[PDB]
Parts: structure tokens; sequence; C-alpha cells
């Protein structure tokens, strides 16, 4: 006892530690921009709907945008027990997370003495830019998290983990393992517990906190693809890369 | 530890929960109205609630009911296969929901929701926090002092985290199975609600008067 409790808030359990790794890998090359994200910062020159998309700031998106997609979808490809599962239930999953994914990844580059958000670790955006562009009020929810997660001083296993949980979701529409992908997440969650207690970090109630994120950003999820339907009334279909009508359409 | 007992929020669930028209739409609208009063009740049998400013009990109550009405019948359902178990001891089925048009989101409910607490077996302390936590929501818009809220909600995350890892020791990542229930009951909660709007315009559905209340500016 006394000593047999101490053993409480565990560190990573071994095989924790490979998972952790994996994935802090499969995130970390998946990244685009790495430890130089700052210094390869281009700042959008001023030009800035809520539908009356701003056509100018749209097309620097839909550029960048083409890329975006294809990391979520290497950083998933990498994670063994995705690779592991079929056709069709691992695209419900990568359609349900990649705007959740890009989001998280858009909101962890958040800097305030800017003000801005930095879209695929190239190009840095503000509120106004964002949201004239296409986004709408789906940006303030972005930029909002971005300063909610600040506090937070995520580090690369934690948003690799965090991606790993919001990919691994039974709770998405026509799956077949189920089960399967439940376990996954349930793995995932129980290394991240533990990588967080490692961790220490100086806030209390770190790890309820963070996991109710999850919320925010699958609001910012659903938010998206309601915008994407006004903004697809707003075009042409032939402005939207094929792989962004690939995920979004249906 | 425990300035927020699960022993004294699993009672709440017990002293307003009991042991196990023709419209389906109006149906869970009359369920709805009868469980917006139990829904006060329970609030208030809720440690520290009553003790929040009048008028933050009224914004938590008017900002959270949907979740809350849904996350109460919806594990009520555990047993109910396939359909959900009303308060006023009507069932609904799946093929019926269909038929009304409203197939989509109630095959979200019992998919999301009901499954997901049938298949971890969640217990009615688990359920009453998790309430609970969806209860105390600093983010309503207008309350005077929020991190009184977000305070009580972290109490109850302590609380509900001792909980399962003492119940459930073979379980370690029971706590965040449970929380993780949390996206899916804002989503559904969300357009639940939206419906609600849809058929209280089109006039055709009877909403009762707390309902009404609740579906209107105060
Ligand atoms: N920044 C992320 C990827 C990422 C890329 C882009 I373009 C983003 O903006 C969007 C997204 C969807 C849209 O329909 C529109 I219009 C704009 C976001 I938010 C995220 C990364 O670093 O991987
Ligand atoms: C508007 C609407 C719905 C909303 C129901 C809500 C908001 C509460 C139900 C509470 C009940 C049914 C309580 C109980 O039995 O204790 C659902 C999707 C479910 C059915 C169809 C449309």
């Amino acid at each position: 006892e006394m000593i047999k409790s101490l053993q409480h808030r565990p560190s990573p359990s071994a095989e924790e530690w490979e998972l952790i790794h994996v994935v802090t890998e499969a995130h970390r090359s998946t990244n685009a921009q790495g430890s130089h994200w700052k210094q390869k910062r281009k700042f959008l020159p001023e030009d800035i709907p809520d539908d009356k998309v701003d056509l100018e700031a749209f097309s620097e998106f839909t550029k960048i945008i083409t890329p975006a997609i294809t990391r979520v979808v290497d950083f998933a490809k990498k994670l063994p027990m995705f690779s592991e599962l079929p056709c069709e239930d691992q695209i419900i999953l990568l359609k349900g997370c990649c705007m959740e994914i890009m989001s998280l990844r858009a909101a962890v580059r958040y800097d305030p003495e800017s003000e801005t958000l930095t879209l695929s670790g190239e190009m840095a955006v503000k509120r106004e830019q964002l949201k004239n562009g296409g986004l709408g009020v789906v940006s303030d929810a972005i930029f909002d998290l971005g300063k909610s997660l600040s506090a937070f001083n995520l580090d690369d296993t934690e948003v690799a983990l965090l991606q790993a949980v919001l990919l691994m979701s039974s709770d998405r529409t026509g799956l077949i393992c189920v089960d399967k992908i439940e376990k996954c997440q349930e793995t995932y969650l129980l290394a991240f517990e533990h990588y967080i207690n490692y961790r220490k970090h100086n806030i209390p109630h770190f790890w309820p906190k963070l996991l109710m994120k999850v919320t925010d950003l699958r609001m910012i999820g659903a938010c998206h693809a309601s915008r994407f339907l006004h903004m697809k009334v707003e075009c042409p279909t032939e402005l939207f890369p094929p792989l962004f009508l690939e995920v979004f359409e249906d | 530890n425990e300035d927020m007992p699960v022993e004294r929020i699993l009672e709440a669930e017990l002293a307003v929960e009991p042991k196990t028209p023709n419209d389906p739409v109006t149906n869970i609208c009359q369920a709805a109205d009868k469980q917006l009063f139990t829904l006060v009740e329970w609030a208030k049998r809720i440690p520290h609630f009553s003790e929040l400013p009048l008028d933050d009990q009224v914004i938590l109550l008017r900002a959270g009911w949907n979740e809350l009405l849904i996350a109460s019948f919806s594990h009520r359902s555990i047993a109910v296969k396939d359909g959900i178990l009303l308060a006023t001891g009507l069932h609904v089925h799946r093929n019926s929901a269909h038929s009304a048009g409203v197939g989509a989101i109630f095959d979200r409910v019992l998919t999301e929701l009901v499954s997901k607490m049938r298949d971890m077996q969640m217990d009615k302390t688990e359920l009453g926090c998790l309430r609970a936590i969806v209860l105390f929501n600093p983010d309503s818009k207008g309350l005077s002092n929020p991190a009184e809220v977000e305070a009580l909600r972290e109490k109850v995350y302590a609380s509900l985290e001792a909980y399962c890892k003492h119940k459930y020791p073979e379980q370690p990542g029971r706590f965040a199975k449970l929380l993780l229930r949390l996206p899916a009951l804002r989503s559904i909660g969300l357009k639940c609600l939206e419906h609600l709007f849809f058929f209280k315009l089109i006039g055709d559905t009877p909403i009762d008067t707390f309902l009404m209340e609740m579906l209107e500016a105060p």
C-alpha cells in the first residue's frame, strides 16, 4: 500500500512509447514546415464571407489546400492500425476527420503578437482573411481554438496523439470494423493519458480540459460542411480542386 | 477530492428517474415538456447548482436542456432494442422515425448514443456526471461570473475520473471513453434543436407550454 498506491498517474507503459514514437514521427513528417515555420512565414498581403466569397483570398487557399489534404492522408497512411483498415471504412474515417486535423494543424500555429494562423506552415492569415476567403464564421472558431490551445503548450506528441484520436472515431456513419476502430482509439488515448501524466503540465485538469476541445473540432468540421454548400452556390465547382471535392462532396 | 460527491450526483439521477396522439414527433415533444419539469428538479439536486445566481441557473438550464434530455432518454433506451423509450412510457421505433422524415438524426441517436452507452455498460453515476458536466457550461452567453461555473465543471471532471479509477480499475481509459461521448451529444443536440424550430414554425406539430418557453426568447 502507500508505495503500491503511489504507482498512480502512470507514464507510457513501454509499447506505448513505440506508439508515441511511430505517431509523433508520422505527424512530424506530415507537418509540412518542421522546426522552421516561424522563419519560413509568408504573410498574405491585406486583401479581404459570412455568402459573398472574396475570390482573391479564396484562390490563395485553393492553391495550398491540395497538398494540405494529402498530408492529412499521408499521416493516416503511416499509422499501422489505420493501414490495416478496409477500403470503405478507412475512407469514411479519412473524410470525417480531414477538416478536424486541418483546423487543429492550423490552430496550433497561432501567434498572439501578430494575431495570425499559419496555413500549411507557409502562409500566415488573419481572422478577416480566412473568413472572407470562404470559411466565414468557421474562421473565428479556428482562431478562438488557437487562442484557447496556446495556454495548453501542446507539443508534437500531444498534437500527433490528438490527430490519431480524431481519426479513430467509431461514431461515423457506415463503419463495419467498428470495435476494431474503437480499440485503436482506446490504445492511443491510454498512451496520450500517460504521455500527458509524464509531461506534467502547469495546468490542473489538463487531460479532461483537452479532451473537451474534441467538441470544438467536431463542430469546426460540421460548420465547414455547411459553409462548403454555401461556397458551391457562390461558385464555380471548377475552382474547387478535385481532391477538395473528393473529401467534401457527399 | 469530493467537493462534488458522486453519491450526491447519482442520487439526483435516482430522485427523478424511475426503474425499468400518434405522431412520433408530437409524442417526443410531449415527453420533452414533462421532462423539462423533472430536469429542473434533477438540476437543483446536483451539488452547488442552487448556490449560483438565479439568472445563471436559468442561463445554464436554457443552454443545456436539449443535450440533458437527449442523454437522459438515450440511457433509459439502453435496453430498448432498435428504438427509443420515452418518459411517457411510450416507445418510438427506427422505422416510425423514418416515416416522420426524422430517421437521419434518430439513427444518429441510436448509434452514437444508445449503442455506445449500451456497449460500454454506462452506469447512472457516470450518466449523472456527464449530464452535470453538460449543465456546468461556462461558455454560456450572459452568465454573471463563468469562473464559478467552470470551477464546478472541473469539480465534476475530478470526482468522475476518481469514480472511474475506483469502480473500474481494469478499464484505465473509461473516463476518456465517457468524455468522448460529449462531442456526439453536442453535435446531435444541435440538429435536434434545428428540427424542433423547423417543427415549431410549420405549426402542424403541437408543442406544449415549457418546451415552447425553451424554443422562444426569455
Ligand atoms: N493549415 C493546415 C491545413 C489547412 C489548410 C487550409 I487552405 C485551411 O483553410 C481552409 C480549409 C478549408 C477550406 O474550405 C478553406 I476556403 C480554407 C486550414 I483551416 C487548414 C496545416 O498546416 O496542415
Ligand atoms: C426535435 C426532435 C427530437 C428532439 C427531442 C428532444 C430535444 C428531446 C426529447 C426528450 C425526450 C424524448 C425526453 C424523454 O423521454 O425523457 C428527436 C431527434 C429526438 C426526434 C425528432 C426531432
